RNA sequence: GCAGUCAAGCGUUCAUAGCGACAUUGCUUUUUGAUUCUUCGAUGUCGGCUCUUCCUAUCAUACCGAAGCAGAAUUCGGUAAGCGUUGGAUUGUUCACCCACUAAUAGGGAACGUGAGCUGGGUUUAGACCGUCGUGAGACAGGUUAGUUUUACCCUACUGAUGAAUGUUACCGCAAUAGUAAUUGAACUUAGUACGAGAGGAACAGUUCAUUCGGAUAAUUGGUUUUUGCGGCUGUCUGAUCA
């Protein structure tokens, strides 16, 4: 059992949960829910989405 | 004319008529075949269905591709307070069926089976089983006469039990009364065991155990009056139809000049008796046993109740059976688990299973955290208390 | 699965019915493919025989070298883009459909297969595993 | 000895087996006659290890290694890695490889001295390969095939290559690798030569349909 | 259209393994004739779609018998409809023909099943075009094009849903009776074994899966989304901000 961290939000993805995505250049992407996935299909930059980990590391939150 | 494209039926003629059940509690039509060797034990049990959760276990199956490798599955957790015995009943085998000759009820019925007998508990004088409970003022010579008549007679012995609904987080307050056949040898020993267990608990660690195949009898989730297409799985018609598309187009031939029973019509869907066999128990969990949801690999203390509780049920604080796969009936229904009727040797059965990880995130959203301690570790401190 | 296949494929989701036009993913010169039927399928009235990752389709070619056009050939799917469920839990899917041209026995027409390849197929057709780059 | 062996119906054993000098890697899904050809002629010389790689049953084409090392991909679980760390000796260097440009079986065609890899794979992988295997990594494509582990079998004595190959590139590889190469086929003329067979210093297992004119040339050029 | 008998011959040799002339006896009522018995104060007329049921004269599958059955494949037959009998190109098509899958793509009935079930492509009203024929009006089972398809609220059937009365009321039950469901294939293994001169080349048990069907469910995954729940955006109006 591995707990893989998300690609968009930084969330933790427990087994049997979420989805995986394979970009055609064979980089593998993992999504917790339909939220981070359906923002990934809008080509949103995760550094400007306020609730991801990448944002809250970008501005030293907490 | 013949059909021109000879295709299967729709639906199943053996599940007819598709009408509403007799009750919300489904009759156990058939009990396991008895052997007069084993110690006295029950054949079935009464739980209340809570809801489902995800399980990660290790599939162990030689000849497969996933041998010794992790899989996920869905389990249903059915909630089980310990079920308390109140009476026994013997059946004499006639040439017209097993006619009940007597029944014997216990001394001090609780207020739940006293509530089963009234449609209106608040107005009633609550006087059920007063004059019957007067039969213990003597040594019980009437009562011992009754049990001696069962021992003299009575080929098969069923035991009246009832759930303890007051321990269940429902809002019903009124227990469900039921019969369960016994399997011990020498019917005198059966009714002696039932006499010894009047007003006594029966916990599921005694009837059921790990790895075992059980059946589940329950009443289907109901869906009202349903048309012929989602009820029977029939084709929709093409879009250009006048006067309704979602129908069965040809009912019958010209002859027989009546509509056959076998064609599909519109009507009730749901709320049927369904028996579903060969479900496998993964956990038998004890409520006094803290950390139901830990396992030998998991090792962090948590119960199986998800964060925020089971959706539309509550919190498991009782024993529970935790069984592979889907089960008939929706949440908060009286679900009757049964021992399997045939000894199954199938290598899907007889597999010693032990879990690895039990899901306990919320079922009320996309749950991201298993325990609130892990949410507090991940998310940090908030605007609230500190 | 079917005649000529090594292994049993666990059932995955069917995301390429009859008529689907997949992107041929090797150096065989065909620029795409076109499913006409599915080896191993089943007979149900007014149902399309659909394919999946790992299956073996009968396909034609609608682009590319004209030596490969107008002839019905075997082909084998290596990417799916309709998400299925692996038994270890995760739902995954690829960015786009794909396939590789092959003979009936499973031997590869081309030499190398571009982009990722689902391991549901690389386990099942060994020759595709030999010519594969990225698996999974 | 070129022993005829099939993996349940397959004339390709190189998909399913990894043959080195100190260890041998086999897939679990075969009968006892599949392991007869291994356990009869090896016997008590090298450990033969039952494993799967990344949840696949093609483990000869997912991994790559030599006498001194073994390289596994990223999707290999910790149970499989722990079993490989337990069953193999302390001389081997086992390490996951952080790249998504292929599986390791079709990139690397290496031996105890000189490695040949895929052209598109990067320097951060090449440093790890040269550190783990202790092998100077070179970058060559055989006759246009970008997959050199599928289309070249390599041993310390000799080596087999793709049948439609220019003589000049073979002489260039003879000057570079310092071993003689002969273009030949395997399994009644199958163009894939790396996956049709494996080889080491003592053994060269092939499929059952590899013909006797192919077999004589193989046992001549690998010098068993 | 299907089936018998007789048996000359064919079948290396041999009437009958499989075929079978010359004849002769039937069954059938999915062809088409023959008749015109009912209906002309009108049973809505082709086909596709749709859905149920029945029939075997069984294509597949279960167990078998014969062979010119060595193995494989095939042929002929028995018990048997239990269960299945497909996706497309062209045509309005029934019919047909190919492409392709499959275990197999068997043939039929039910007012040539089925239009208050649909469609209306065809035929078979009124417009128009052509060829042919006719002096002409017009005629063509000759071709092409555009052409309103009404009603169920009744009784029955069926599907579900209640219900008076049998002292009342409640709870647990029994069972007559009616229905019934599962299905087929592939891979490994047996095993490159048996049988074979060689070429080729199985099966029984076991394992793992899969097709079709069916019954359920909702953890996860996808869809829906008037929680108009949160955010954003436009145009206008609340004097502006806030809402």
């Amino acid at each position: 059992m591995k707990v893989e961290i998300d690609s968009f939000s930084g969330a933790k993805i427990y087994p049997g949960r979420g989805t995986l995505f394979v970009r055609g250049d064979s980089k593998i992407f993992r999504f917790q829910n339909s939220k981070s996935a359906s923002l990934f299909k809008q080509r949103k930059n995760p550094r400007r989405i306020a609730w991801t980990v990448l944002f809250r590391k970008h501005h030293k939150k907490g | 004319s013949h059909r021109k494209y000879e295709a299967p039926r729709h639906g199943h003629l053996g599940f007819l008529p598709r009408k509403r059940a007799a009750s919300i509690r489904a009759r156990v039509k058939a009990f396991p075949k008895d052997d007069r060797s084993k110690p006295v034990a029950l054949t079935s049990f009464l739980g209340y269905k809570a809801g489902m959760t995800t399980i990660v276990r290790d599939l162990d199956r030689p000849g497969s591709k996933f041998h010794k490798r992790e899989v996920v599955e869905a389990v249903t957790v059915v909630d089980t307070p310990p079920v308390v015995v109140v009476g026994v009943v013997g059946y004499v085998e006639t040439p017209r069926g097993l006619r009940s000759l007597t029944t014997v009820w216990a001394e001090h019925l609780s207020d739940e089976v006293k509530r089963r007998f009234y449609k209106n508990w608040y107005k009633s004088k609550k006087k059920a089983f007063t004059k019957y409970s007067a039969k213990y003022a003597q040594d019980g010579a009437g009562i011992e006469r009754e049990l001696a008549r069962i021992k003299k007679y009575a080929s098969v012995v069923r035991v009246l039990v009832h759930t303890q609904i007051r321990k269940t987080p429902l809002a019903q307050k009124k227990a469900h009364l039921a019969e369960i056949q016994l399997n011990g040898g020498s019917i005198s020993e059966k009714v002696d065991w039932a006499r010894e267990h009047f007003e006594k608990t029966v916990a599921v660690d005694s009837v059921f155990e790990q790895n075992e195949m059980i059946d589940a009898i329950a009443v289907t989730k109901g869906h009202g009056f349903e048309g012929v297409t989602h009820r029977w799985g029939t084709k929709k018609l093409p879009r250009k139809t006048h006067r309704g598309l979602r129908k069965v187009a040809c009912i019958g031939a010209w002859h027989p000049a009546h509509v056959m029973w076998s064609v599909a019509r519109a009507g009730q869907r749901g709320y049927h008796s369904r028996t579903s066999i060969n479900h496998k128990i993964y956990r038998v969990g004890k409520g006094d046993d803290e950390a139901n949801g830990a396992t030998s690999f998991d090792r962090t203390k948590k119960t199986i109740t998800p964060m925020g509780g089971f959706v539309h049920y509550g919190e498991i604080k009782n024993d529970f059976i935790m069984v592979k796969g889907c089960i008939p009936g929706n949440r908060k229904r009286i679900v009757t688990l049964r021992k399997s009727l045939y000894t199954n040797t199938s290598r899907k059965a007889l597999e010693e299973v032990s879990l690895k990880w039990i899901d306990t995130a919320s079922k009320f959203g996309k749950g991201r955290f298993q325990t609130p301690a892990e949410k507090h570790a991940f998310m940090g401190t908030l605007k609230k208390d500190l | 699965s079917g005649n000529g296949a090594q292994g049993t494929k666990f059932r995955i989701s069917l995301g390429l019915p009859v008529g689907a036009i997949m992107n041929c993913a090797d150096n065989s010169g065909a620029r795409n493919l076109y499913i006409i039927a599915v080896k191993g399928s089943g007979s149900r009235l007014n149902r399309l025989p659909a394919a999946s990752l790992g299956d073996m389709v009968m396909a034609t070619v609608k682009k590319g070298k004209p030596e490969l056009r107008k002839k019905v050939m075997p082909a084998i799917v290596v990417r799916q883009a309709k998400s299925w469920r692996r038994r270890d839990g995760v739902f995954l899917y690829f960015e786009d459909n794909a396939g590789v041209i092959a003979n009936p026995k499973g031997e590869m027409k081309g030499s190398a297969i571009t982009g990722p390849v689902g391991k549901e197929c690389a386990d099942l057709w060994p020759r595709v595993a030999s010519n594969s780059g990225v698996v999974v | 000895m070129a022993t005829r062996t099939q993996f349940e119906n397959s004339n390709e054993i190189g998909v399913f087996s990894k043959l080195t000098n100190t260890y041998c890697l086999v897939a679990v899904g075969g009968s006892e006659n599949f392991y007869s050809a291994f356990e009869a002629e090896l016997g008590d010389a090298i450990p033969i290890v039952h494993t799967t790689i990344a949840g696949t049953r093609i483990i000869g084409r997912m991994t790559a290694g030599n006498r001194r090392g073994l390289l596994v991909p990223t999707q290999t679980t910790d149970q499989e890695l722990q079993h490989l760390r337990n069953s193999l000796p302390d001389s081997v260097k086992i390490q996951r490889v952080e790249e998504r440009l292929s599986a390791l079986g079709n990139v690397i065609c290496c031996n105890d001295y000189v490695a040949l890899v895929h052209p598109d794979i990067d320097r951060e992988t090449e440093e790890l390969i040269s550190d783990v295997l202790g092998v100077e990594v070179f970058r060559q494509t055989i006759s246009g095939n970008i997959l050199v582990g599928s289309y070249c079998s390599l041993s310390n004595q000799g080596g087999l290559v793709h049948p439609q190959t220019s003589v000049q590139d073979q002489e260039e590889l003879s000057s570079l690798l310092q071993v003689p190469l002969v273009a030949g086929t395997v399994n009644r003329g199958s163009s894939v030569v790396g996956a049709g067979m494996v080889v080491n210093d003592y053994l060269a297992v092939t499929g059952l349909d590899t013909t006797a004119p192919e077999l004589s040339v193989i046992e001549s050029i690998f010098r068993l």
